[PDB]
């Protein structure tokens, strides 16, 4: 067939009412700048498998999205992040559940599904393991914004 | 949650997902991101598949894993196959949500049962499609 | 790793499996006991399966869910499916171990590809079968 | 109605196989036994999995393996081909019975799978008992872990 990428940043209760142009055009232009990255690669000869981890990496730095930057918080005013990779080839995945410390999840996953006999790690364990693989530590509160904080309280009462 | 798939020029299909999870999530649960067959699915035979919605059904429907079954052995098109799943399996065990998928013969399908859905797909050296809202 | 598989008297299927995982694992490590469609499915319409061995390989090859889709989508016999599943896919990428399967039918199957499987049935008011080696 | 069960798939006396044999058969007459009864699927393979984990025989809750760390970690699952409801706990050390911790995610949780201590905590505040991780650990076992760095 033709090489082709499709990506999403999440479903769900978005009203046209509660949104302005303004608004709307970020989240457009955030996907549309990710595509085409992803469609420049693919044509360059990349694989599926660079293109589909750097498109979820790019999603992920986006503080638009709830992946790495942006993360929703927990009840207890934390991020827990999750993330899964996998290869139609060699039919080979890897994921990460429960990681709070780690940047970018889905660079966690990759390196679960090529650097590891397991497809999934979870927790501090997981972060070990990574950590171990020469992957940076980070303080969870590089995941906060505003946006989500505000959305956070907006759900409950103090 | 956020995904991509892709299909390569080699032919090769791929997905990844991720999430931060649920506004005001319990500490320690789990929902189909990171989970093969619920969140993420890929197979060269099938479709690459990304979910995104209610994980506690997406995992029980199996909803990625569902995608490529319905194809391989039930014989259906991705487009019968993500209306099968997305607009009639996943809305009768309590579902919304959507997902991306593109089979080994270069088919995009983008389905979603909520009001609105991210997402955004192009050809190699084609303009791409972006989208938040149905139609 | 040890499951059981039931089919009770008002025909309804359940399956439960649970671990220590694999002597000397990495910490951290999730094999496919905690993942629904992988070591653990239950569904009236087709199957009740519980799973045991290479935790990556029966992730990836969705071994439970694998064998209900096989019989629903594929119209394989449950001994089928079994066959498939645990003689050929789940070598095909390098696992071994097995399962033990009930249908709505009540067919039983307990497929292994290893030297060993730990396991026992019996039909209600009848005397049980146990076995560890081949055959 | 029917029932089977495992303790696992892998790699003895007669009087050692016996012992396993034994286990295995008191385990699936008590399924049996509760089939007749009446007793649903889903309290049948509870109970009979929550068996195979007191059985120290095989690695499940009491003789799980040993971690690279000589630590326990445990996962279960149950599902329910009625309500196709699930439940599922994975990497936890201070519930005994693992199995009965993922029917409690199934019944009082939206979410069907916890991990770590997240999955404890859900647990703890629910009445189920801590346990110290030791009360996982047999002699055969850690010798398994030995044999097995060499
Ligand atoms: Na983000
Ligand atoms: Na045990």
């Amino acid at each position: 067939g033709k090489a082709v990428i499709a990506i999403h940043g999440g479903a769900g209760a978005i009203s046209r009412a509660q949104m302005s142009l303004q608004q709307e055009l970020r989240y457009i232009e955030a996907l549309s700048a990710i595509v085409e990255t992803g469609q420049k690669m693919l044509e360059a000869g990349e694989s599926a498998l660079d293109v589909v981890t750097e498109a979820v990496r790019l999603l992920e730095e986006c503080p638009l999205f709830n992946a790495g930057i942006g993360a929703v918080f927990t009840r207890d005013e934390t991020h827990e992040l999750d993330a899964c990779v996998m290869d139609g080839n060699t039919l080979k995945a890897g994921a990460v559940a429960g990681v709070s410390h780690l940047r970018n999840p889905v660079l966690a996953a990759r390196l679960v599904m090529e650097q590891s006999p397991h497809v999934m790690m979870i927790g501090e364990g997981a972060e070990n393991f990574a950590f171990a693989r020469g992957m940076e530590r980070v303080s969870p509160e590089i995941f906060s914004t505003s946006l989500r904080y505000e959305q956070l309280l907006a759900a409950r009462k103090e | 949650t956020v995904g991509a798939v892709a299909l390569d020029l080699d032919g090769n299909l791929a997905a990844a997902t991720s999430t931060g999870g649920m506004t005001n999530k319990l500490p320690g649960c789990v929902g189909s991101v990171p989970l093969v067959g619920a969140g993420c699915y890929a197979n060269n035979a099938s479709v690459a598949v990304s979910c995104t919605g209610t994980g506690e059904v997406f995992i029980r429907a199996l909803a990625a894993y569902d995608i490529a079954a319905l194809m391989d052995y039930g014989g259906l098109s991705l487009a019968e196959a993500c209306e099968r799943v997305v607009m009639e399996k996943l809305p009768a065990l309590g579902g919304s949500g959507g997902l991306i998928a593109i089979d080994h013969e270069g088919n995009v399908a983008l389905p979603f049962n909520t009001e609105g859905m991210y997402r955004a797909w192009g050809y190699a050296g084609d303009t791409p499609t972006t989208g938040i809202y149905r139609e």
